[PDB]
């Protein structure tokens, strides 16, 4: 089984450049078709480019010329070179390791290899989050998150604690407003507070379980607002 | 090992093997089509159907609209080269992921063994093919051969949505029903699927996304293969045996046509709607057909039309059939082998058995009717495999069928005309204007597929009341249990994946191969647009005051029913007066989050509401505002609904109460056997075992009954209540969304609201009432079985078991000669099986953990 | 044990009526389908009609219009109605029980005469 990790992306401003590169872990490297495509929230996966065994190199119809993709079998790499971004090239940038079987495409089948992505933006109130790290299971956590107005302040209004992991959506894991709520999975050993002079929305974990690991967000709910995130990772050493 | 084993595209060369323009049977003179053969005995024709029914040449929509719940129309679909070339593959990369599932591969391999019989002479002793079970192959150089093959996909005719299995006829011969079988041709399509709402799932799956989800294309076309696979087999039930219904009354069905032999390919309960009489005599009908197909074959002495002996075609039919062949090559028809392949063809390749490999969502019964029409594209993998069809792995589409649910995953999903229109076909349903003052009639159309499906009684059948002789012989039954995961992977083990018969030479057709499509029964259109007066609101009335249309106004909500369906802006809600008040009032932006906050938790918590209650046989909660929400009983508050509910039971629910007819079970009859005891013995332990199988048919045939009768009833009531809560999350949005922008763009700039966020919130809160509402309707369901008709089976079943101890008494006292030394041992176990009850168990007649948990 | 025994059939003119029919004994025949079969000289024995035990019906092409098949169930009986008979109708009639047996009637002439 191969692991793709991308990277290059960042935010790029519109008619800037940007190089992708991606490292495989695995054999026979030159035995795949490997390929770069786009995703956006609640949308496919996008073909951007792609590049055969032989070399053979294929683009999405907005590419027109603008990125080149190459390949480098010594390195196991993969390569997007980007000109003239656009706002339409906005999303998330996924390497595939594809490969021929029969008449189809481990692609086709569903078992071809797919990387995390390394995100692409494009330039034109918010919370901060923190507390996050790795910890045994058993062990404990407190996450924060503080906002950096008028005529309204909504930090005021209700707040939710939410987790996503790579591949699964988004879970709300705890909200305070007039009532405090809790996913299921959490009750009785998460607890989320609030502290007024401090200016924080705080999520305490104990007990933490390898199944807690996630990337926690902050919210104000029925809003758009929400935090960068923070990664946690409940894991037990390696032995 | 792949079953296509070839990348076919439509512009490839012809080479007059497996790619090539073809010519069909045919009414008149058809023109070749290019076509494309994607496995032994298997073509794909990507052009529309208007060849195989001259009546059927034109693809706009007909003068008159198809009975249907939903149809679909575009006469340019499929009309270019790029299409056909998308379509070929979306046919293809379907068959794949049909034959990836060990039952697929399964059914798959019965297809392509199950030739059409060489029944095409009149002579007494000679195999000849029939024409019409072939096609003409046009060669590069323009020539052309003949072949047989079994099974054709073409493209849809005007009505791109009707999906269904076609073939040609014979003069004398029933081909798909007399055990001949026939060349299948399916009107398909995997450009476009349906849509479906479900709410069954939510206590699996919590997080279940919102509004319609589709069809999977695979189980659509594996359906298609189903009824494929009985017709070639030539066990096809005749069309003319139909599940009637009842349309006299209000809340009726204008009309309904389902085939037995459609509630056979979808399995399930929906299977379970025809009883064991019926079952049993097309059994043993099949059974006498494959019989003849045996004779036939042993009276065959020779061979025309083809090089290949006589030898290789019966072992052709030997392995279709699963004939039995003795040392002297004489055939049989083995009961157990036969049994075997009937079961296979009919319970195993089932659509409910489709749906458990593939591991999708599907409606759970034909009558979750179909609700919408999507345009969709399986072939880019980015939205489709074969593995895991629309869900793809390692994706948020993965879980909670996601990938199906047409909002989350919209990219993948356009959603189309409906060509039958809303009301194209529907009751006019009317409270008297009297009942609600003299005032005019509130009169509502209702959508006839929006009805309840009342079968009629002439439905189900039994022999009951038949008497019945007892002889020595044990003439006892097996078990018999439900199709099994691990059953079929016996099935699986046994089979035959080896040797497909192979494509061998015939002799040239005709150039045109004339035919004529199988003779239909036609069908009468169901009246439309009939009245009701009635002295009471309906439940479709109720429901209908929860909905609005498009308008500027502020809609607002209100408690009476009356106000809401004579006012366009204002919808009812079941909800108390206070979330009324709440939702109504006028609302300042500085408090806007709080408000939007507030109602959210009032809308959770008044549909999560549950009661428990202890006065009630096999219901211990009850979800009070049912009553009001859907004028259950006629009550038009809560407290009257839980106290109706408590007073007489889940009958408040239906609105027909259904007909149970037990008769008085037929009595046995011992043949007495003197001067052998052992005989005379036999005799007494088979009465006692044929009458355990007694209370086992009367218990199986209430069962039929219910869930045809009863359980129908209340899936309808938990797919309006469904409605009936989005319909109350769809108004509170529309209010609160008004709200909002009445405020100022700085306002809304610093409250940057998410109507998407609130729509999830509600949905949340839909599924978790629903989890509750439908453990309650599932306990009313199996309630009202359990005390309302099971026990007229029970007593009925006692008043047997009494005779026939009587009767065992007597025949041991009248045998006491034969018996001697045995008299009183036989008096003991005849005295101690009689006197108690063979227990109901469901689990025995049902398969579903959902209403197994409830017994 | 189960025997079907026909009556009727002989000579008829052509566009003529006959009437065919059957009493099974040693059987009820209830839940059970029916039908006839007819085979004429040197050729394959053929289906006729079929009469399933709820009523319904099935014919060959060449005689649906012409032909009519019942049952009873309370007398255990078959008849088969022939209306406007033709030349190809000639031949030797067989009522068959659908059982778990090989149940058929002893076989009875129908001859059209022009």
């Amino acid at each position: 089984q191969l692991q793709l990790v991308e990277s290059g992306g960042g935010l790029v401003q519109p008619g800037g450049s940007l190089r992708l590169s991606c490292v495989v872990s695995g054999s026979d490297f030159n035995t795949y078709i490997m390929g770069w495509y786009r995703q956006v929230p609640g949308k496919p996966r996008e073909l951007v480019a792609d590049i055969t065994t032989e070399g053979k190199t294929n683009y999405g119809g907005s590419v027109k010329g603008r990125f080149t993709i190459s390949r480098d079998n010594a390195k196991n790499t993969v390569y997007l070179q980007m000109f003239g971004l656009k706002p339409e090239d906005a999303g998330n940038y996924v390497c595939n390791a594809d490969w021929k079987m029969g008449a189809w495409t481990a692609g086709d089948y569903g078992i071809d290899y797919w990387g995390k992505g390394t995100l692409v933006t494009v330039s034109s109130l918010q919370l901060v989050e923190s507390g996050g790290g790795l910890v045994h299971p058993g062990g404990s956590l407190r996450l924060s998150c503080a906002p950096s107005s008028t005529p309204f302040n909504p930090f005021n209004n209700m707040v939710g604690w939410y987790r996503q992991a790579p591949g699964k959506q988004r879970e709300m894991v705890a909200s305070i407003g007039l009532r405090i709520n809790y996913a299921d999975s959490v009750k009785g050993r998460f607890t989320i507070s609030r502290d007024n002079a401090k200016n924080t929305v705080d999520l305490q974990m104990d007990s933490l379980r390898p199944e807690d690991s996630a990337t926690y967000y902050c919210h104000i709910e029925y809003t758009h607002y929400w935090g960068k995130g923070t990664l946690v990772t409940v894991s037990s050493e390696p032995k | 090992m792949p079953f296509v084993n070839k990348q076919f595209n439509y512009k490839d060369p012809v080479n007059g093997v497996d790619i090539a323009y073809i010519k069909i049977p045919n009414a008149g003179q058809m023109q070749p089509v290019k076509a494309f053969k994607i496995h032994n005995k298997i073509w794909v024709i990507p052009e529309r159907d208007t060849f195989t029914n001259p009546e059927e040449g034109d693809l706009n929509p007909p003068p008159e609209a198809k009975q249907v719940p939903v149809s679909y129309y575009d006469s340019t679909y499929l009309s270019t080269d790029n299409e056909k070339d998308n379509y070929l593959k979306g046919v293809t990369k379907l068959f794949e992921r049909i034959y990836s599932t060990d039952l697929g591969r399964m059914l798959l391999t019965s297809i392509v063994r199950g030739i059409p019989f060489w029944g095409g002479s009149t002579i007494d002793t000679e195999l000849k093919v029939i024409d019409t079970n072939c096609i003409n192959v046009i060669q590069p150089d323009g020539s052309y051969r003949s072949e047989e093959l079994n099974l054709v996909i073409i493209g849809p005719s005007a009505d791109i949505i009707q999906f269904e299995c076609k073939s040609f006829g014979h003069e004398v011969l029933n081909l798909t029903r007399n055990g001949y079988g026939s060349t299948q041709y399916i009107r398909f399509s995997p450009d476009f699927t349906f849509g479906f709402e479900e709410s069954l799932e939510v206590d699996t799956n919590p997080l279940l996304g919102a509004g319609k989800f589709a069809t999977d294309p695979a189980v659509t076309l594996a359906h298609q293969l189903i009824h494929a696979g009985h017709r070639l087999y030539g066990i096809a039930i005749n069309p003319n045996r139909v599940f009637k219904v009842n349309t006299n009354a209000y809340y009726e069905m204008s009309g309904l046509e389902v085939s037995f032999e459609e509630l056979r390919t979808f399995g399930g309960h929906d299977a379970k709607f025809i009883d064991s009489l019926q079952e049993n005599e097309f059994r043993l009908y099949y059974y006498n057909k494959f019989k003849d197909i045996a004779s036939t074959l042993n009276k065959a002495k020779s061979i025309v039309g083809t090089t290949a002996s006589l030898q290789y075609m019966k072992n052709v039919f030997k392995e279709k059939y699963l004939l039995s062949e003795d040392t002297s090559g004489k055939f049989s028809v083995d009961k157990l082998k036969f049994d075997k392949l009937y079961k296979m063809l009919t319970e195993i390749y089932t659509e409910d058995n489709f749906v458990k490999f593939f591991k999708v969502l599907n409606a759970k019964t034909f009558l979750n009717f179909d609700k919408a029409v999507f345009k969709i594209n399986i072939v880019p993998k980015v939205n489709y495999t074969i593995y895991d069809g629309f869900n793809l792995r390692n994706t948020n589409l993965a879980a909670n069928f996601n990938g199906q649910n047409t909002e989350i995953n919209n990219m993948n999903f356009t959603k189309l005309k409906n060509f039958t229109g809303l009301f194209e076909f529907y009751k006019l349903l009317c409270v008297r204007g009297i009942i609600t003052s003299a005032l005019n009639d509130l009169c509502i159309k209702v959508n006839n597929w929006d009805l309840f499906f009342s079968p009629s009684e002439d439905n189900f059948t039994n022999d009951l009341n038949k008497g019945e002789e007892i002889t020595s012989d044990t003439n006892i039954e097996a078990a018999e249990e439900n199709i099994s995961l691990d059953l079929i992977q016996q099935y699986y083990l046994t089979f035959n994946f080896d040797n497909e018969p192979e494509n061998i030479s015939i002799e040239n057709l005709s150039s045109d191969i004339i035919g004529q499509l199988e003779l239909m029964p036609n069908i009468e259109r169901f009246p439309n647009g009939k009245k009701y007066e009635l002295d009471k609101y309906t439940m479709f009335h109720y429901l209908r005051a929860q909905e609005f249309e498009h308008g500027k106004s502020r809609i607002a909500l209100t408690n009476s029913v009356n106000e809401a369906l004579l006012n366009p802006s204002r919808v009812y809600t079941f909800f108390s007066s206070d979330y009324v008040k709440k939702v109504n009032k006028a609302t300042e932006a500085a408090m806007f989050l709080g408000w939007v906050e507030q109602l959210v938790y009032d809308f959770t918590d008044e549909t999560s509401e549950v009661s428990t209650t202890d006065k009630i046989a096999d219901i211990t909660i009850i979800i009070p505002y049912i009553g009001p929400a859907l004028n259950i009983g006629n009550m038009l508050y809560k407290d009257d609904f839980v106290g109706a509910l408590i007073f007489s039971g889940a009958v408040i629910l239906l609105e027909f109460i259904p007909e149970i007819a037990i008769p008085v079970l037929g009595t046995f009859a011992l043949v007495s056997y003197i001067a052998n005891k052992v005989l005379t013995v036999q005799t007494i332990d088979n009465a006692l075992s044929k009458r355990n199988e007694k209370w086992d048919e009367v218990y199986k045939y209430i069962v039929t009954n219910w869930l045809a009768k009863v359980n129908t009833q209340i899936d309808l009531i938990r797919k309006k209540m469904k409605e009936a809560l989005e319909n109350q999350a769809e108004a509170t949005k529309a209010i609160i969304n008004y709200q909002y922008n009445q405020y100022t763009e700085e306002e809304k700039n610093n409250i940057n609201f998410n109507i998407d966020d609130l729509s999830s919130k509600l949905n949340e809160s839909i599924n978790k009432a629903m989890i509750n509402i439908n453990k309650f309707l599932n306990q009313c369901s199996v309630s009202y079985l359990m005390n309302s008709m099971i026990p007229y089976g029970v007593k009925r079943l006692e008043d047997f078991d009494a005779s026939l101890k009587d009767a065992l008494l007597k025949y041991i006292y009248d045998n006491r000669g034969t018996l001697i030394g045995q008299v009183d041992r036989l008096k003991d176990k005849v005295n101690n099986t009689l006197s108690t009850d063979i227990p109901f168990q469901l689990s025995k007649y049902v398969d579903n953990q959902r209403l197994l948990s409830t017994f | 044990q189960v025997q079907l025994v026909e009556s009727g059939g002989g000579l008829v003119q052509v566009g003529g009526s006959l009437r065919l029919s059957c009493v099974v004994s040693g059987s009820d025949i209830s839940g059970i389908a029916m039908g006839w079969y007819r085979q004429a000289p040197g050729k394959r024995r053929e289906m006729v009609a079929d009469i399933f035990s709820g009523g319904s019906t099935d014919y060959a092409g060449s005689v649906k219009g012409r032909f009519t098949i019942s049952r009873d169930n309370a007398k255990k009986t078959s008849y088969l109605q022939m209306n406007n008979v033709k030349p190809e109708d000639t031949g030797v009639y067989y009522c068959r029980l659908y059982g778990s047996g090989d149940y058929w009637g002893q076989g009875t002439q129908v001859t059209v005469s022009s």
